[PDB]
């Protein structure tokens, strides 16, 4: 699920 | 709307080797499938347009195939730069939809983390707090543990850990654990130690400093 | 050089407003389309809407009620309004071109607009030194207490990229997020060189260079 702090997939 | 499902959740490979991530539609969308890759604070980057067709400025080991339903992103040799997220995104039909996403992990050597401990600033100590920083630099595996002790006494539950994503350029972690204490807290104690345990260290490493030297 | 650069990272009441500028260059809004795209955690990358060359528009099904777009042609100007925000809305929001006019192959993004929905005010961090102490010496800047995000930083104004780590935001429980950025150097070099993080929170107009010297 999608982090908007990375904008990474965790 | 159609439905992109992306497989696997996860992927890891080592450099040097050829990954496939796939891509499967609810109903045929021909060849109408383009495809992106996602660093770490980026924007989506298109690398395949139409299921195959290449794109300007994107490395040649990026292509695509498939037809109908189930589709084929690859990386021939998979170089660290490549770690990232990679979507699917199909315009067959209308709205135009994404997939959920591939994470892509790499794989390498095991690396001992460098610790280093920062006790709080004066000026923090002002506010009436304290943060006490712990630092694991450039390690690997992602798996570690910090154990924070003030004298003698195991702390717990007032401790907060962030994790950088995979180094682009070593495939590396770094962490960083913060104690975080009142300043009357933190001027009633003296010794305050942070212990790392890690795969590559044979022993827990322990970075601690007593307050005021 | 084809670009587009979005409005700064906002913070939204809830059932309130969203505005973001789309500023392009490189090519002419009267011949390329402007497509809108959100990311969040809960849907993923989500198709909004678009405003095409002649500037008609079209929007997703679920925010044909909520959602306007405009754009001023001259100024190279796209503008994007959704209206009755709520936590789900919660979202990086970009602004795009495809390669060719009519298609919808997104080869050029916005840098993205971290959109935060809350009924929470507005609060700068404050920036506090790592102060360092094999030949190696870590140093960095503690950033506390700031909402909502995010927060760039940077070292020496730019110059200083190896070996810097800037972890990802953590939020703490007083709602406050919180986080360090750091950076390993010659232990030699802390006599000769000097170290400013670069910290500036956009959603409160909070900008500090914070000098990190050996206690």
């Amino acid at each position: 699920q999608f982090d908007l702090s990375t904008r990474r997939l965790k | 709307d159609i439905l992109l499902t992306q497989s696997p959740v996860i992927l890891s490979v080592s450099p040097g080797e050829r990954v496939s991530f796939s891509c499967r539609a609810s109903q045929s969308i021909g060849t109408n499938i383009h495809w992106y890759q996602q660093r770490t604070n980026g924007s989506p980057r298109l690398l395949i347009k139409y299921a195959s067709e290449s794109i300007s400025g994107i490395p040649s080991r990026f292509s695509g195939s498939g037809s109908g339903t189930d589709f084929t992103l690859s990386i021939n040799s998979v170089e660290s730069e490549d770690i990232a997220d990679y979507y699917c995104q199909q315009n067959n039909n209308w709205p135009t939809t994404f997939g959920a996403g591939t994470k892509l992990e790499l794989k390498r050597t095991v690396a001992a983390p460098s610790v280093f401990i920062f006790p709080p600033s004066d000026e923090q100590l002002k506010s009436g707090t304290a943060s006490v920083v712990c630092l694991l630099n450039n390690f690997y595996p992602r798996e570690a543990k910090v154990q924070w002790k003030v004298d003698n006494a195991l702390q717990s539950g007032n401790s907060q850990e962030s994790v950088t994503e995979q180094d682009s350029k070593d495939s590396t972690y770094s962490l960083s654990s913060t104690l975080t204490l009142s300043k009357a807290d933190y001027e009633k104690h003296k010794v305050y130690a942070c212990e790392v345990t890690h795969q590559g260290l044979s022993s827990p490493v322990t970075k601690s400093f007593n307050r005021g030297a | 050089q084809v670009q587009l650069k979005q409005s700064g990272p906002g913070l939204v009441q809830p059932s309130q407003s969203l505005s973001i500028t789309c500023t392009v260059s490189g090519f002419s809004l009267t011949n390329y389309g402007v497509h809108w795209v959100r990311q969040s955690p809960g849907k993923g990358l989500e198709w909004l809407g678009v405003i095409w060359s002649g500037g008609n528009t079209d929007y997703n099904t679920p925010f044909t009620s909520r959602l306007s777009i405009n754009k001023d042609n001259s100024k190279s100007q796209v503008f994007f309004k959704m209206n009755s925000l709520q936590s789900n809305d919660t979202a990086i929001y970009y602004c795009a071109r495809a390669l060719t006019y009519y298609d919808y192959e997104f080869a050029y993004w916005g840098q993205g607009t971290l959109v935060t929905v809350s009924a929470a005010s507005t609060k700068g961090p404050s920036v506090f030194p790592l102060a360092p102490s094999g030949g190696t010496a870590a140093l960095g800047c503690l950033v506390k207490d700031y909402f909502p995000e995010p927060v760039t930083v940077s070292w020496n104004s730019g110059a200083l990229t190896s070996g810097v780590h800037t972890f990802p935001a953590v939020l703490q429980s007083s709602g406050l997020y919180s986080l360090s950025s750091v950076v390993t150097v010659p232990s030699s070099s802390l006599g000769t060189q000097t170290y400013i993080c670069n910290v500036n929170h956009k959603p409160s107009n909070t900008k500090v260079d914070k000098r990190v010297e050996p206690k």
